[PDB]
């Protein structure tokens, strides 16, 4: 029996352990394709898995929400993923949405241009991210950790995510960051998540699982990235999107999760546990205030 | 008095046999819903599909100002339910079509008042 009925696959925790050296990604499946459902598009498709995969973790649902999509616009000028991101949380969620060029989006408000110009005031529950360079993939360069909006990210967590917080950044062989690694063990669980739909690209979704303000683990980054290409250079995952015709369990589930401003050492081992358990967020709920840099002649 | 009339411009653009604008965000769903016509979430019946509402403003689309002192568009971060039938078009569709103030299904389409 099959993978093939669940929304994608999670990386093992043996793969993890690994000590691997980098190889060149050569997937078996390189050139399948799911067949999608009429007139559904792949972004759709792939939004939808990685929210039934987010559906099984313990993530912080707190009333009056926080989400933030960065990477949000398509070149059809439009942003599939934001709408699945709408569908999929609580109504009324606060759902901010970025990218670099003009797009048209339902989120409640959109800022265009480079991620380095967004500025927010607030912390924030869940951190999407779908930034992606195809200029990256290119396979006459050594493969080696980017920086880019990467660096962004990577310091967007550390002074803007709430603890107990989660997070979901695209990654694929050439795109990819040492450091957003080593980041994911401040989180009390993550993984590398690969959409069934979409399992014949490199692609995963690197997910941390409510943030502690710590290293919990100590993880290298270069020789994680060189674990997450042996698992899929060796676990051929079957293309399918059998899991886009069971939508009856899909919106986020309402959990009410408790919101607290501590600071400092208030942090407690019991405080610890909660956030590791879903069941805590930790932030100020004062009023959500965002703007961009314009750099003017 | 000048103003720059896009509804009726996207009307004669489709009598002409223009190709409808595309790219409409198209949602999967149970197909079980209510079938109301624009909704916080999709709300397709059997025979409705669902639609990200901005990616149906053809305001939205063109980057033109709504029509209305308040520049406000009632798609945006709403879905949208389009019969299947007329699916291939769904910016005309809610362009050419009104919503029941009591019913909340499209008057043609599902009210039954
Ligand atoms: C494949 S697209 C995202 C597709 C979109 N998420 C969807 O729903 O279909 C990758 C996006 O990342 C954006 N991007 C790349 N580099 C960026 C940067 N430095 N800052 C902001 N956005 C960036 C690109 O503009 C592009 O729209
Ligand atoms: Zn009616």
């Amino acid at each position: 029996s099959s993978q093939a009925w669940q929304p994608g696959v999670a990386m093992p925790n043996l793969y993890k352990m690994q000590r691997m050296l980098l190889e060149k990604c050569d997937l078996q499946n390189y050139g399948d394709s799911a067949t999608l459902p009429k007139g559904i598009m792949m972004n759709v498709a792939k939004y939808t898995q990685l929210c039934q995969y987010l559906n099984t973790l313990t993530l912080a649902v707190p009333y009056n929400m926080r989400v933030i999509h960065f990477g949000a616009g398509s070149d059809k000028g439009v942003a599939p993923g934001t709408a699945v991101l709408r569908q999929w949380l609580p109504t009324g969620t606060l759902l901010v949405d970025s990218d670099l060029n003009d797009f048209v989006s339902d989120a409640d408000s959109t800022l265009i241009g480079d991620c380095a110009t967004v500025h927010t005031a607030n912390k924030w529950d869940l951190i999407i991210s779908d930034m992606y360079d195809p200029k990256t993939k290119n396979v006459t360069k050594e493969n080696d950790s980017k920086e880019g909006f990467f660096t962004y990210i990577c310091g967007f967590i550390q002074q803007k995510l709430a603890l107990g917080g989660s997070v979901a950044i695209k990654i694929t062989e050439h795109s990819w960051n040492a450091d957003l690694y080593k980041l994911m063990g401040h989180f009390a669980w993550w993984t590398a998540f690969v959409t069934n739909v979409n399992a014949s690209s490199s692609e995963a979704f690197l997910i941390g699982c409510n943030y502690l303000g710590k290293p919990r683990e100590q993880i290298d980054g270069y020789v994680m990235h060189a674990n997450y290409i042996f698992w899929r250079n060796t676990n051929p995952i079957q293309l399918s999107s059998y899991s886009l015709f069971d939508m009856s369990k899909f919106p986020l589930k309402l959990r009410g999760t408790a919101v607290m401003s501590l600071k400092e050492g208030q942090i407690n081992d019991m405080i610890l546990s909660l956030l590791s358990k879903g069941r805590l967020i930790i932030r100020e709920n004062n009023r959500v205030v965002i703007s961009s840099d314009v750099l003017v002649n | 008095a000048f103003a720059v009339d896009a509804a009726k411009a996207y009307k004669d653009y489709l009598a002409s046999g223009g190709q409808p604008i595309t790219n409409c965000v198209k949602m999967l769903c149970t197909h079980t819903g209510t079938g109301q016509a624009i909704t916080v979430t999709p709300e397709a019946n059997m025979d409705q599909e669902s639609f990200g509402g901005a990616s149906c403003c053809l305001y939205c689309r063109c980057h033109i100002d709504h029509p209305n002192p308040k520049g406000f568009c009632d798609l945006k971060g709403k879905y949208v339910q389009i019969p299947t039938t007329c699916a291939n078009d769904p910016v005309g569709f809610t362009l050419r079509n009104t919503v029941c103030t009591v019913c909340g299904m499209w008057k043609g389409y599902g009210c039954s008042c």
